[PDB]
């Protein structure tokens, strides 16, 4: 009720 | 220039030797650290589809591997570049490749799907619509390989990621059990991405957090609050803070795991991010019944919150102020007494001269709770005068309240007037 709420990619390299 | 004609020739050659040669040339040229030439490979209309076609070559394991690597890197770029991969039809092929006999291939498949689902809500839901998770979840049955388990939990986190709009909950909820026993692993990367998936699934109505509670993870989450690597503590703290956004029963679940003890430790962490999210978790806790407020008290949290309110950055001080204010809203007459005994009047008053209007209102109502209680103690009439009207004056409080008359915000100005008239 009184609660307040809160407020990706990987490249591949051989090296 | 960047893509010699020899490459396209070998790519469309029917000799597997040359096919592989040119495909791995593309792979190497896309593994560049600064900026691989994604737009250059997409500008040759018939190569991306050609790679998609190579993915179906079960005869040759190396060729699907290299092609999947190329396509992962292409899918690691902008949204347009991955839309090229999608409308080339690569998603169902990758999903079928999850069940491949060759392990390198299925690892690259889950990586590609992780990048694709990590694009946007539309790509995420599209990958979900292709039935990704039934073959994805069986991948954890083999505890043999580590790199694969890492890639799998990260792809899962992408499938759960996004709140605008959230994924279809029934579509991604069946991964709760596998996450539940994935929290007992040793590797930090797997733990971190598992906690991230749990943090995403816990962001929502009390129904979704109730589901993840029914998965039985709160205990291991709080045990991970004390993890040594912050890559694990950040998302674990976030997931716990999400759970404590529910009703009293489901936050009491977190309290029964003895979480306040470790949250107190996190209130001293050097990372201000963790300090802030711990203050936020505790504020949500102190918005509850008198017993949850009391267990926050008996954990000796309010000393640390008052300290943080005096010396921390403003972003953190906000959540600390919400914590003590919430404790003053629905607290016992003796609990707020403990608060003022600790000396919370000076911090709240110090918060009145600040720019942010909303937390000024926070401090105002947090003081008005103390004033009203003090007036209720005065209603007893053992002593006529309100005892707190002098304690707030000694802290230069009414000075700042008076200044709040000239405040632009009508709510703040009017509230200051009401207070000065009623209690002074």
């Amino acid at each position: 009720r009184v609660k307040r709420p809160m407020n990706r990619r990987k490249t591949k390299t051989l090296m | 220039g960047v893509i010699t004609s020899d490459m396209i020739e070998m790519i469309f050659s029917k000799s597997p030797e040359q096919q592989l040669s040119a495909t791995q040339k593309f792979r190497k040229l896309l593994s560049k650290e600064p900026n691989p030439p994604i737009d250059e490979v997409i500008s040759t209309p018939g190569v991306v589809a050609r790679f998609v076609e190579f993915l179906k070559r079960k005869e040759n394991c190396t060729l699907q591997f290299e092609s999947a690597w190329v396509l992962t890197n292409i899918a690691s770029g902008n949204s347009l570049q991955t839309r090229i991969v999608i409308q080339a039809g690569a998603v169902p092929i990758f999903i079928e490749l999850l069940s491949s006999e060759f392990e390198d291939v299925q690892e690259q498949a889950v990586w590609a799907l992780g990048n694709i689902a990590g694009d946007s809500t539309m790509c995420r839901d599209y990958v979900l619509d292709c039935n990704i998770l039934p073959p994805l979840l069986q991948l954890f049955s083999k505890q043999n390989r580590l790199t694969m388990t890492r890639n799998a939990v990260w792809a899962l986190s992408n499938l759960c990621r996004g709140k605008s709009p959230p994924p279809e909950f029934a579509k991604v909820s069946p991964c709760l059990n596998v996450l539940s026993w994935l929290l007992f692993v040793s590797d930090t990367d797997v733990l971190a991405d598992a906690c991230w998936a749990l943090s995403y699934l816990s962001d929502g109505p009390n129904d979704k957090i109730q589901a993840v509670i029914d998965a039985g993870v709160c205990r291991r989450l709080v045990e991970l609050l004390m993890h040594n690597d912050y890559k694990v503590v950040s998302p674990a703290l976030r997931a716990v803070g999400n759970i404590v956004t529910g009703d009293d029963i489901q936050t009491q679940v977190i309290l029964n795991c003895s979480a306040l003890q470790s949250l107190l430790h996190l209130l001293s962490s050097p990372k201000e991010s963790i300090k802030k999210e711990a203050c936020w978790t505790i504020s949500n806790i102190t918005a509850g019944n008198r017993a949850q407020i009391q267990t926050v008290i008996d954990a000796n949290i309010f000393p640390a919150l008052i300290s943080i309110l005096q010396t921390a950055e403003f972003r953190t001080r906000k959540e600390a102020a919400w914590a003590i204010t919430n404790a003053t809203s629905g607290g016992s007459a003796e609990q707020i007494k403990y608060l003022v005994e600790l000396g919370c009047i000076k911090p709240l008053c110090d918060l009145l001269t600040v720019m942010d209007s909303k937390i000024v209102q926070v401090a105002l109502n947090g003081l008005e709770n103390i004033l009203r209680l003090g007036e209720q103690e005065a209603k007893r009439n053992g002593t006529g005068i309100n005892p707190y009207c002098a304690l707030i004056e000694e802290a230069y409080g009414l000075d700042k309240i008076e200044f709040l008359q000239s405040h632009e915000n009508q709510e703040i100005y009017q509230k200051a007037f009401d207070l000065i008239e009623h209690y002074f």
